[PDB]
């Protein structure tokens, strides 16, 4: 039955049925890959950074689209289509009650003024699946494991490798397509919560939000990936000062806040060696960028 | 109602926004104290107090570009170390933000506590030697 | 002394930079109006007290979110045809600059004059109409 079904879309645009009491390897689809200075997107939720070193966009691509032809504080402007596509699959045997699956194919093709004839392209394809006491699904980010633990206790059931990343999990539910919630975790992160506690305890030990940057066969690709205490960043741009004094706990944490694209002032360190510009396109997980102050005008 | 000293001191005349500070730096020669503080913040609270009960910061501070700030600037030099408040950065009226110039702690690289006026008063000293 | 409001309104709440109020208009969901004037502008000062003296201004400016600048920002998209003061500009919650609101002078698309009360109030009532997304 199609209740009885766990759909699990990947990086490579494939969508792999499984069993959701015992995860075994159902049918699997394939169909185009989810998506394709410089722009990187995350293939989950259609988020956009600027390759000043890394940055993110305060709008993700279905934004853009709806917002083409458009321009933002930094000169460049966008331009967005949209295409849907509903192939009909049979829950049995996976061939393109029936399975009424939407994909909605999102292209943003980015001109800058500037550069007359340089410019760049982006693709990222959604599941038309709405969003529907412990995470249930974790997805590994560099590999393509998959974790189901009870969200009752938090014991794991069932794991499973697919290859490519998993980017989204989806359930037939009422008669449509649903999105369930999933995290995702560095494998060494899982595999250090399995061998010490023995029980993933996820909310719905520190863990760290870090950005891991992919690569693959489309292209450099981002992950939005929490790590533990343990998992080697790759080194940032600044290393500061080995300052020796007192330490002190009298502050308090304030928001990021938004960063300008070309700076404005230059800047004199403590005699503190300074590095290469953060060097971001490494495989490994980095410190979250911070979101570039910008808005945008509608042409 | 709403004032711009935000209770740091009364008497001076204080800039609204990050660029006509540098602005008003650069034209005047006058090198730029920003102060990152907030509301919620009883750390930021007391060194509001300790700064606006001191003589001498009062009597200094006339020859700087004043600027406090609720909310993180857009320039990335200006937290080199981490955001968090209280805390108090230096730019030279170059438009060269002055990271060398640095606090008493080592985690915080630019937190000032209510007991650091004499620090703050040196540092004050080091930065009006312009670069 | 010196206050955030410089005389268009003191009983109106209003932000110190041009990031806090987008991020405030980002997370509250409400309009941004920005004001763009010098303090040597008659124009100005005139509108300063026409827009200070508008009970139904002042009545709908509590549901947006305030900012009046002396010195231009960096952004170029406020400055769409220029920086003459005084500019009136409005900014959808969704980082999108709303030029489609505009004043009365095709040369001057948001410069705003005392006798423009009327249209002030429903330029803002528009603005309170929320783009789609």
């Amino acid at each position: 039955r199609p209740e009885n079904l766990l759909l699990v879309s990947t990086l490579d645009g494939s969508l792999h049925a499984l069993s959701k009491q015992t995860g075994d390897l159902k049918w699997t689809l394939r169909d185009d890959p989810v998506i394709e200075m410089a722009f990187l997107s995350d293939p989950a939720d259609g988020s956009l950074y600027i390759l000043q070193g890394l940055m993110k966009l305060p709008f993700t691509i279905p934004e853009l689209v709806h917002a083409s032809p458009c321009r933002s504080s930094d000169g460049v402007f966008y331009t967005g289509r949209k295409q849907d596509a509903w192939f009909v699959v049979d829950p049995e045997s996976g061939e393109t009650p029936r399975l009424y699956i939407g994909r909605t194919q999102y292209t943003v093709t980015m001109h800058d003024p500037r550069a007359p004839a340089l410019r760049w392209n982006t693709t990222y394809r959604r599941y038309s699946a709405p969003p529907m006491k412990y995470m249930s699904h974790l997805a590994s980010c560099g590999m393509g494991l998959l974790l189901t633990v009870d969200p009752g206790s938090g014991t794991v059931l069932w794991t499973q490798d697919l290859g490519v990343p998993v980017m989204g999990v989806y359930t037939w539910h009422q008669d449509g397509l649903r999105q369930l919630p999933h995290l995702t975790l560095a494998r060494d992160t899982l595999h250090f919560l399995a061998l010490r506690w023995g029980h993933i305890r996820l909310p719905a030990t520190q863990l760290l939000m870090t950005l891991y940057v992919g690569k693959d066969e489309t292209g450099f690709y981002v992950s939005k990936a929490l790590v533990h205490t343990g998992v080697a960043l790759v080194p940032r741009g600044l290393t500061l000062a080995p300052a020796d004094g007192p330490t002190t706990d009298e502050v308090t944490l304030q928001v990021s806040g938004e960063r300008e694209g070309s700076p404005s002032t230059a800047v004199r360190y403590p005699s503190g060696s300074v590095a290469l510009p953060s060097q971001w396109l490494l495989i490994g997980h980095h410190e979250l960028p911070p979101v570039l102050h910008t808005t945008m005008l509608r042409v | 109602p709403q004032t711009l000293s935000r209770g740091w001191g009364d008497q001076l005349i204080w800039t609204q926004t990050y660029e006509e500070a540098l602005y008003k730096s650069k034209t005047s020669n006058k090198p730029l104290m920003i102060i990152h503080h907030l509301d919620e913040c009883p750390h930021s609270q007391a060194l509001k107090k300790v700064f606006a009960e001191n003589k001498e910061i009062q009597k200094l501070a006339e020859q700087f570009v004043l600027l406090n700030l609720v909310y993180e600037t857009t320039d990335k030099h200006l937290s080199p170390d981490g955001q968090y408040v209280p805390r108090i950065m230096f730019v030279d009226p170059s438009l060269t933000v002055r990271a060398d110039i640095t606090g008493r702690y080592s985690n915080r690289l630019y937190a000032y506590e209510p007991a650091d006026t004499a620090l703050l008063l040196d540092n004050m000293k080091k930065a009006l030697k312009l670069l």
